[PDB]
RNA sequence: AUCGAGAGGA
DNA sequence: TGCTCCTTCTCCTTCCTCTCGATGGCTATGAGA
DNA sequence: TCTCATAGCCCAGGAGAAGGAGCA
């Protein structure tokens, strides 16, 4: 934070997307298919998994911007699969899309005219129209009326659209709330229902033929009844992934008119067509190393996951290719052999594992695995989804800079609305208090003072952000800093602003004290300053003590000491105690006196105390 | 091994040797006072598994 | 992103409105609860009128508009004090449904201005004594109050109730006094408000009954509404099987009729019947699944 | 043996039993003939999305590495021509390097005024008065390369070049130039050096300078190494000059009586004294 | 209080040559003002965070390397015992077990018990002369909180109280 | 102040006319000016770059030299840095993110 | 989609405008007018004078600076004026209302002005005084504003090198005045930008 | 189930309107109740 | 250019014809806590960074006090902006909120 | 220099640029002194200056 | 410094 | 032809401090006496 | 000519989905 630094710009919303393979391509880092990760047992190798491409590497420079550590973020890389990967992420979705289709038209095998009324049902819930979307079932009456009633129904939503277009009941972004999507979520749902259970094609009355996942492994096909397959000629197992990949791309191609209205939200206004590589997995991304590192302590090396998992990758990759390239031994002619039969069976068990490896990347659960040791590394699905996740431990829940933490003790000579410093939180908390003409003398007392006596002065940042430390420096030298504050304008780039300190904390200001477990608002109360001398705790008014619902046999509260003066207006008007004096619950107080200040009370206004 | 066995408690065997949890066989002595030294050799244990489960029986 | 938006109505973040008014009256509980005890409040009637001043207020703001409509809306809902809601055909809304509350002096709600009236009335005698004090002051006095006791716009009263029953939630997990009948505490709650859960451990319904109605018609109907088992009429079951192929004969002892059908309201030809029409009919259908799944 | 696992399979459970039953309905063969050469036909669409692999034999070998090693000459069974010294001293620097003012001029103070680092070197004392025949002068000038390379060695961190230059006796730009165009990271950029220049060495590159300086060690030194007395004079640690050798194809061995015999060393102690050795062939 | 260090420089088989004292070689001399010569601290010293425990010389990079005191509490130190090796004397010196030693005076906010289960937290500790005095002579030595005995229903510290008096007399 | 500008406050540099925070990067400054911030998805390759012109203001080397054109519409916001970790680790699973970024 | 790419190769990249010789007699006029929106901060301790405080705190340090969004070099700004975020306002009022970002004093908003933007292009006409001697190039001294830079091989033979050396027209006498030569790239390599200069490419 | 919620978010294209507290806080911008749900504006002078 | 032009327009309707008129404005005139608070808070750090003095300084050292102090006679130059669920937004300024 | 403080972020023209000549620019420099009459800087206004002797026939 | 395991406190 | 009730899987969750460990095994080379 | 002696590396807690086993 830094309140000299304005931020112009900002983030207003957030969409989404699918990057594909040959973007990837065109943007990322670097091609890495390289599995050496220890190059004689001190080095990065060039083309691997720490390439200076992809940022820096324990005091290395960098092959893509050339600085430092702490000026390159790290780039993003991608590995070149051998062979188009599902994604498991979106697995089971677009397994209902390989069940859905019919084999030979490449359409859905229920009727056209129903699918069409879907269509128009979704594109009506795309301007908030639900009305429209029930009463679109009123146009009703060989397939030249059929047309004519596409045609109706196309008509009819056109011009409801544009009936909702001539007022303000929905702009050119388009119309989306809450019961839009609930209707929008019910739809899909029966679409979903009924794309599954007619048979037959309803086109040219066809037979797809069976499937049958292992959940996100593979795809087992089914041969047919003799009765449909007889059928199907009157009238018209493991799968690989290019096949799913090729019958997918020929329903999408087909399919477009209203799978352009299935998967989107919202009016797609920039015409984004759904094709089968937004499923796909030609490429896969390489993170950065920075966000790779291997934990160091002197020498000491805890390796991470996720270089075992992509080196795993990437020796699997380059055994598939081998393989290709015994194939392509294969392909001369050989045919006068069955040589080749065991090891083109070796390609495919090794086709499956590497779908098993990208399972096991993404994935740590699902897979098959090595048992008896029962270690899952963690893939990037379980880094995201508990507290150990990202969302609470990095996210939320955040471990801060300026705060403190004691156990506290009593205190009934301060107010209620007061905490009692000790010294020893008094000289490792700072405030950033800026340089002003008013408050000149006493900033340049506590430059003279320095860190070792409260109050005083330890960093001095300059204009251009650098830093001037105290916390060695010897006395002279902090008193020459004394006139060494109203430095006039040198640089025009920065000379609206001024000198900053970090001082000591001292009475002007305000702190928010906590008690960790808590349970309601007034279980966190901000607290105005005042240091005591001689002390090892925080000191606490026995006020305070019905709201954080403290007993005095070893607390532990924390103490966040704000940085900012909106910070300090919201803790001393908006949450300080002398607003907390009621329970929104029910409207009791939780704060007053204790038992001591209570059989006092009983006995002074008694009528023997004279 | 045993030098294993003792400085992480995690016990590795096969047939598990009729048990039920599979960890936390040791307890450091903590001999910070003689109470705590002596509260060290009666001080026995119901289950990690038992533990583990939320029901109050 | 349940919060009190500047028309004084629960809305979600985007405008997804959960109510129109905080409560139905936009009272903030935390300047609640002296908006019940009026008579302390007519004894510091100079305090609270030194504190809450109307002169440097009265120029930004229409005074004789909800004073007049709840007039008219008071006089009303005396008129018609007796008949029930679905009989009441129903007039306009009632004040604070009409007019900004936080604007107009005089935008109360109904039961305050109800029991605010009745305290008035019902203290004839005090007001001899008073200085000159009259529903009129003392109603500007309230109204003013009432005004200044209102929430204020964008507070977290989602973050507010939901920490509000949480906090006294903590003192539960208590087995309490039960036995002297439904879920209690913790369980029960968590039931209601994140599960919405349709298998109620006790689900229970609660009739009232007529006057003409005594104790003993009351449990002749009990008696009459309750579910009647079979089991709960069968003293002795007796199977003497025999293999002619298998056979076995059933003897079954019941119990004396007069106790059955004066406990249960259930005849011997009642129970005649239903041996005939349900019982040997799952019987049969349950041995036959019995032989079925042998194979 | 599978099979009989499967029999006491089908006996002993329920849950494991329904889990290796899907596992052999996942286990079945997953080829047969006709779809063998469909799936040749598949690979055939990736011989049309053959996204190439590396040649990994010399884009993985020869160029940028973890510890390059100098111009190696694998062809030459020579092992005194694995690393000509035309390959290590380019020509262009050769061309004006002139050593006869040095064996010409008698004092050792204008000699070491002519040496481009100044040390406490043992081996420069031994090196010195040791080499007696002219004809290998230019291994004498190798030697002079040596001490050229510890004024980029122990002066890496003079981060720009007049200070650098502040370091050295004057000599002509072309070595110091081939050395910081060949060994450096550059870095362009004209807004600084007008002013200041300012560029340093990458550790990979670093360790190249090691195993240079290594070779030069390793002409002069009769092809077989010491290790723990250059081990003192390198200042560096024992493994990493075993590791640096072990780059260089130089056999890190213990002594036989022929190196008790040449080296004036202790066949005795020499368990854990170490010597560099070399032969033929080149490293994996 | 009483801390352990095991200061090692045998963490990797010969060419361990970090050697304990002090090699022909330039460092600052004020380190004998906490240390001694032979790479050992005199025993018994004034002990700070920012000071060196034990030093080493080392030729690897012409270098006497110290190991400063990482801990928050100044210390003193207690006894340094010397290990060497189960084997006939291979190396020599490469182990050093040091004994902090750390004062710790009852404080303010320190946690204090009876035997009664009542613990509690010594908030301030009052002077004598404003201690309530006895008719006898004597003042306590800790007040303790009355409110605390009808909650917890700890009576029985009434009848340790008496009879610990009865025991005093 | 607390939850986000006490622990872990960043800048980011973001192409507003891609809309992200990761693929930007900085460009190598080369001898003629100080370096500048880029776009590698708006980024033109010098291997075809339409050529089956080009004016001297969006030509710029990465580290090892190869000419990219295009990314200039570059700007700094205000994020948590866990926000480009997140952002680093949906691509994994390939999803991409947009970020609208008014002033547009 | 290809009828997007090639358009979004060459027209993008294609300026706005083409200076043209005044009666072929003069220069280019490369001097041109342009009017500019932008969206700057402003700082409290001018807020008296806010105007020229966003002068002095964008406009006066973007003085002599180029950017390649305008093209050129500004020689100065004239109209500024300030987009204010509040509606019924009609353009003639004193109460601007900026908008404050929830963290600093420095207000953002939104300005309209006009530039002066000094721009060549490809294939342009420029004239320059004797500025600097040398051996193979002479830094041309544009509008007594800029510097020129030459390439040697771009010089034909007939011109005639003496000598520090001097370069000697083809019609033999010294140089003087305003010298023609050809604009072919734009260059900021230096303290400030400069030019690619030609005569027959 | 945070990754079968970003499928669905995905798979509906889910512009993300950065209403909702905690979504603005993993954003990381100023949250809505309180002092974020209106902004301060300043009165300039013409001279 | 043009279509530059064209998207500043489309902003500018989006502004002017989301406005709410003087005569519409009929919230409270009060001034909730909040606002108070953000008013004290923004406005002590525009002083801290140097906004043009109003008001006496009094020799006082907090600015937070200073903003109070001024606060206390209604000199403060701010507006706030109300905005609604909508998106429709009504300014409220200084003199005409009823403070505290 | 990367800052906001110090830059702008966004730049663009509304309208194509029209070809002012050398008399509108001149008056701009002639009230452009005169303006801020109502070094860096002041050498950028001393090439301003010679814009104007450069075009006068003796610079 | 990551994962386990153990201990202890409001 | 089409539409329901009976079985599986498949999912998920109070705060702080300290310590103490943390891959086996299959092959090369390489002297010692 | 084997014996060491090591380098280099391979038991809650229901709610949903989802599909078979019969039925108009
Ligand atoms: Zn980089
Ligand atoms: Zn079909
Ligand atoms: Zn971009």
């Amino acid at each position: 934070m830094d309140i000299s630094k304005p931020v112009g710009s900002e983030i207003t919303s957030v969409d989404f997307g699918i990057l594909t393979a040959k973007e990837i391509r065109n943007l990322s880092a670097k091609q890495i298919t390289n599995p050496t990760v220890l190059d004689n047992l001190g080095h990065p190798v060039s083309g691997g998994l720490y390439d200076l491409a992809l940022g820096a590497f324990l005091r290395n420079l960098c092959s893509t911007c050339g600085l430092d550590e702490k000026f390159c973020p790290g780039h993003q890389g991608h590995i070149e699969l051998p062979v188009p990967c599902y994604n498991p992420l979106f697995f089971n979705q677009l397994y209902i899309y390989l069940r859905a289709s019919c084999l030979f038209c490449h359409h859905f095998r229920l009727k056209s005219v129903e699918v069409h009324r879907y269509a128009c049902k979704l594109r009506l819930l795309q301007y908030g129209l639900i009305d429209e979307s029930y009463k679109l079932d009123e146009i009703t009456l060989s397939s030249t009326l059929l047309n004519e009633l596409k045609s109706k129904r196309s008509e009819y939503v056109d011009m409801a659209i544009a009936k909702a277009l001539s007022d303000g009941r929905t702009t050119e972004r388009g119309s989306f709330t809450a019961t839009v999507n609930d209707e929008r979520k019910k739809l899909v749902h029966e679409f979903h229902k009924k794309l599954l259970s007619r048979g037959k094609c309803d086109n040219c009355g066809m037979f797809s033929p069976k499937f049958r996942k292992d959940g996100f492994t593979k795809i087992f096909e089914t041969a047919l009844n003799e009765k449909q397959i007889t059928n199907n000629r009157v009238k018209g197992t493991y799968i690989l992934s290019t096949e799913v990949k090729n019958i997918l791309d020929t329903v999408f191609r087909k399919e477009q008119c209203v799978l352009q209205y299935v998967f989107h939200s919202r009016p797609n206004l920039s015409r984004k067509l759904v094709k089968a590589d937004s499923f796909f997995m030609d490429v896969l991304v390489v993170p950065p190393t920075r966000f790779r590192l291997p934990s160091k302590l002197g020498e000491e090396v805890h390796e991470n996951s996720q270089n075992q998992l992509l080196s795993k990758v990437l020796t699997t990759s380059l055994l598939i290719r081998d393989l290709n390239d015994d194939l392509s031994k294969l392909q001369k002619d050989k045919v006068s052999l069955e040589d080749r039969r065991v090891i083109f069976s070796r390609l495919m068990n090794a086709f499956v594992t590497i779908q098993n490896d990208v399972n096991a990347f993404i994935d740590s659960t699902k897979a098959q695995g090595r048992t008896s040791g029962k270690v899952p590394i963690p893939g990037v699905k379980q880094a995201l989804e508990k507290k150990e996740g990202l969302f609470r431990k990095h996210m939320m829940g955040k471990r801060v800079n300026y705060a403190a933490r004691s156990v506290i003790s009593p205190d009934p000579n301060i107010e209620t609305n007061e905490i009692g410093v000790p010294p020893v939180f008094a000289v490792k908390l700072t405030y950033p208090e800026p340089v002003t003409a008013y408050n000149i003398a006493e900033l340049r007392q506590a430059v003279i003072n320095g860190p070792d006596k409260w109050p005083g002065a330890t960093q001095i940042q300059n204009e251009d952000g650098s830093l001037v430390s105290l916390i060695g420096m010897s006395v002279e030298q902090r008193k020459a800093l004394a006139n060494q504050l109203l430095t006039p304008s040198s640089n025009v780039s920065t000379h609206t602003l001024n000198k900053k300190v970090y001082r000591h904390i001292k009475n002007r200001d305000v702190v928010l004290m906590n008690r960790q477990p808590t349970l309601h608002k007034a279980s966190m109360m901000g607290h105005k300053v005042r240091v005591l001398p001689n002390e090892k705790t925080l000191r606490l008014h026995y006020a305070n003590t019905g709201a954080y619902n403290a007993d005095f046999d070893g607390d532990e509260m924390n103490m966040h000491f704000p940085q900012n003066e909106n910070a300090r207006a919201e803790a001393l008007n908006l949450a300080n105690t002398d607003s907390q004096y009621l329970t929104p619950t029910s409207g009791s107080p939780v704060r007053g006196l204790i038992q001591d200040h209570i059989s006092a009370g009983v006995w002074l206004t008694s009528k023997d105390s004279f | 091994k045993m030098q294993y066995f003792l400085s992480t408690g995690n016990l590795v065997s096969q047939s598990g040797l009729d048990l039920q949890q599979v960890s936390g066989y040791t307890v450091v002595a903590e001999k910070i006072n003689f109470y705590r030294f002596i509260s060290h050799f009666r001080m026995v244990h119901r289950g990690s598994f038992f533990a583990q489960l939320k029901t109050t029986t | 992103g349940v919060h009190v938006s500047y028309d004084n109505s629960i809305r979600d973040a985007d405008g997804t409105l959960v109510q129109f008014m905080y409560g139905g009256d936009a009272i903030d509980i935390t300047k609640e609860s002296h908006m019940t005890q009026f008579e302390f409040c007519l004894d510091n009637y100079y305090a609270l009128l030194k504190k809450y001043n109307p002169s440097a207020l009265i120029e930004h703001l229409d005074v004789e508009s909800a004073l007049k409509y709840s007039k008219k809306t008071l006089k009303y809902r005396k008129k018609h004090s007796k008949e029930p809601h679905y009989k009441q055909s129903v007039k306009y809304d009632p004040v604070l449904a009409k007019y900004n509350p936080a604007k107009y002096l005089g935008s109360v709600s109904e039961n305050f201005q109800d029991k605010l009236e009745s305290f008035l009335d019902k203290n004839s005698k005090l007001f001899k004594s008073s200085d000159g004090v009259n529903e009129k002051k003392f109603r500007a006095l309230m109204q003013l109050k009432y005004m200044r006791s209102l929430i204020n716009p964008g507070e977290a009263v989602g973050i507010i109730a939901s920490q509000s029953v949480g906090e006294p939630s903590t003192q539960m997990t208590l087995n309490t006094f039960h036995f002297a009948n439904v879920t209690l505490g913790i369980p029960r709650l968590r039931e209601i408000v994140m599960t919405a859960s349709a298998a109620i451990k006790t689900p229970q319904m609660t009739l009232p009954i007529w006057n003409d109605v005594s104790d003993e018609q009351a449990d002749t109907f009990c008696k009459s509404i309750s579910k009647v088992l079979l089991s709960e009429v069968i003293d002795k079951v007796i199977v003497t099987e025999t293999t002619a192929a298998r056979s076995y004969v059933i003897h079954m002892r019941f119990f004396d009729n007069n106790e059955y059908s004066e406990e249960y309201d259930v005849s011997k030809e009642e129970l005649q019947n239903v041996i005939s029409n349900q019982f040997i009919h799952l019987l049969e259908a349950a041995i036959v699944k019995e032989i079925k799944k042998q194979k | 043996r599978p099979s009989a696992l499967r029999n006491a399979l089908g006996e002993a459970f329920g849950t494991k039993k329904a889990k290796k039953a899907i596992a052999d309905l996942e286990r079945n063969r997953i080829d047969s003939d006709k779809l063998t050469d469909s799936a040749i036909d598949i690979v055939d669409s990736v011989r049309t999305a053959s996204k190439d692999l590396p040649t990994r034999a010399q884009l993985d070998e020869i160029t940028s590495n973890d510890r390059p090693t100098p111009l190696a000459n694998i062809d030459a069974t020579d092992v005194e021509q694995i690393y000509p010294i035309e390959s290590i001293i380019p020509k262009k620097e050769l061309q004006f390097i002139r050593v006869s003012s040095i064996l010409k001029e008698a004092d050792k103070e204008k000699k070491l005024e002519l040496f481009p680092y100044q040390n406490n070197s043992k081996y420069v004392a031994k090196k010195l008065d040791s080499l007696t025949q002219p004809s290998q002068m230019t291994k004498l000038q190798l030697l002079y390369y040596l001490s050229l390379l510890l004024g980029v060695y122990e002066n890496r961190r003079v981060n720009n070049k007049t200070k650098l230059l502040e370091r050295l006796n004057s000599p002509p730009e072309i070595l110091v130039d081939g050395i910081l165009s060949r060994f450096t990271v550059i870095k362009p950029g004209q807004f600084g050096r007008s002013k200041d220049r300012s560029y340093f060495i990458d550790p990979q590159n670093e360790d190249k300078i090691l195993c240079y300086i290594l070779a030069i060690i390793m002409h002069l030194d009769n092809f077989i190494v010491e290790i723990t007395p250059l081990a003192h004079e390198l200042n560096l640690k024992p493994s990493k000059v075993v590791s640096l050798f072990r780059v260089l194809g130089a056999i890190v061995k213990g002594a036989t009586v022929a190196q008790a015999e040449a080296f004036g060393i202790p066949k005795s102690t020499a368990a854990s004294y170490k010597i560099a050795t070399m032969k033929v062939p080149f490293k994996l | 209080m009483y801390k352990t260090e095991k200061v090692d420089l045998a963490l990797n088989g010969d060419p361990i040559t970090q050697h304990f004292g002090f090699g022909n070689d330039e460092w600052p001399k004020e380190w004998l003002e906490k240390l001694d010569e032979d790479g050992l601290p005199y025993i018994g010293t004034y002990v700070e965070e920012g000071d060196p425990i034990c030093a080493y010389f080392d030729d690897t990079l012409n270098k006497t390397k110290i190991k400063t005191y990482h801990s928050s509490e100044p210390a003193y130190i207690e006894e340094v015992n010397l290990i060497g090796d189960e084997s006939n004397k291979f190396q020599e010196l490469q182990t050093v077990s040091i004994k902090y030693r750390i004062r710790r005076t009852p404080q303010i906010g320190d946690k204090f018990s009876s035997r009664h289960g009542q613990k509690g937290v010594c908030s301030r500790k009052w002077p004598t002369i404003d201690m309530p005095f006895s008719e006898t002579g004597i003042q306590p030595d800790i007040i303790i909180n009355p409110h605390a005995f009808p909650s917890r229903m700890t009576i029985g510290m009434f009848v340790e109280s008496l009879a610990g008096k009865a025991g005093a007399l | 102040d607390r939850l986000l500008n006490s622990s872990d406050y960043t800048q980011a540099s973001v192409c507003r006319e891609c809309g992200s925070i990761l693929t930007t990067q900085q460009s190598v400054p080369r001898i003629g000016s100080i370096s500048t911030v880029c776009c590698r998805r708006c980024s033109m390759r010098f291997e075809d770059a339409k050529k089956l012109f080009i004016d001297d203001s969006q030509i710029w080397e990465d580290g090892q030299g190869n000419k990219f054109v295009g990314g200039n519409e570059t700007t700094t916001v205000a994020i948590p840095f866990v926000l480009k970790y997140l952002d680093s680790e949906l691509s994994a699973m390939g999803i991409r993110l947009r970020y609208n970024v008014e002033p547009k | 989609n290809e009828n997007r790419e090639t358009a979004r190769f060459i027209k993008k990249h294609k300026k706005q405008v083409t200076n043209p010789i005044d009666e072929k007699n003069g220069t280019s006029n490369c001097i041109v007018r342009v009017p500019i929106a932008l969206y700057v901060s402003l700082a409290p301790m001018y807020l008296e004078n806010p105007l020229q405080g966003v002068m002095k705190q964008h406009l006066n340090p973007l003085v002599m600076k180029y950017n390649n969004k305008v093209g050129g070099v500004v020689l100065g700004y004239e109209g500024l004026k300030i987009l204010d975020a509040d509606p019924l306002s009609k353009e003639d009022t004193s109460e601007k209302l900026i908008k404050i970002t929830p963290d600093t004093p420095f207000g953002f908003t939104w300005c309209h002005v006009n530039l002066y933007v000094w721009q060549p292009q490809v294939g342009d006409v420029l004239e320059g005084y004797i500025f600097i001697q040398s051996a193979s190039h002479i830094g041309l001294l544009i509008h007594d504003a800029f510097n020129a830079s030459i390439k040697k091989n771009n010089i034909p033979v007939d011109w005639t090198f003496v000598h520090l050396g001097h370069w000697v027209d083809s019609n033999g006498e010294p140089i003087d005045g305003k010298l023609r030569f050809t604009v072919r790239n734009v260059h900021t390599t230096g303290r400030v930008v400069s030019v690619d200069g030609t005569l027959i490419s | 189930t945070t990754c079968q919620f970003l499928t669905k978010a995905v798979l509906d294209n889910e512009r993300e309107q950065l209403d909702s507290p905690s979504a603005r806080i993993v954003v990381g911008k100023l949250n809505n109740v309180g002092t974020g749900s209106f902004d301060v504006l300043a009165k300039v002078p013409n001279a | 250019p043009e279509d530059f032009q064209q998207h500043e327009q489309i902003r500018r309707k989006t502004l002017k014809e989301k406005a709410i008129p003087k005569d519409q404005r009929a919230t409270t005139p009060y001034m909730t806590k909040y606002e108070r608070a953000r008013i004290l808070g923004t406005r002590a750090l525009q002083i801290s960074m140097n906004a043009p003095v109003f008001v006496d300084l009094e020799g006082e050292t907090d600015p937070l006090r200073i903003a109070m102090k001024e606060l206390a006679e209604k000199k403060i130059p701010l507006v706030i902006r109300r905005y609604l669920p909508d998106g429709s937004f009504e300014d409220w300024s200084v003199e005409e909120l009823i403070v505290d | 220099t990367a800052t906001t403080l110090n830059t702008p972020v966004v730049i663009h023209a509304t309208q194509l640029p029209q070809h002012v000549s050398t008399d509108e620019v001149l008056q701009f420099l002639e009230s452009f002194i005169d303006e801020k009459e109502n070094t860096n800087l002041s050498s950028s206004i001393s090439q301003l200056k010679r814009i104007q002797r450069d075009f006068k026939g003796l610079p």
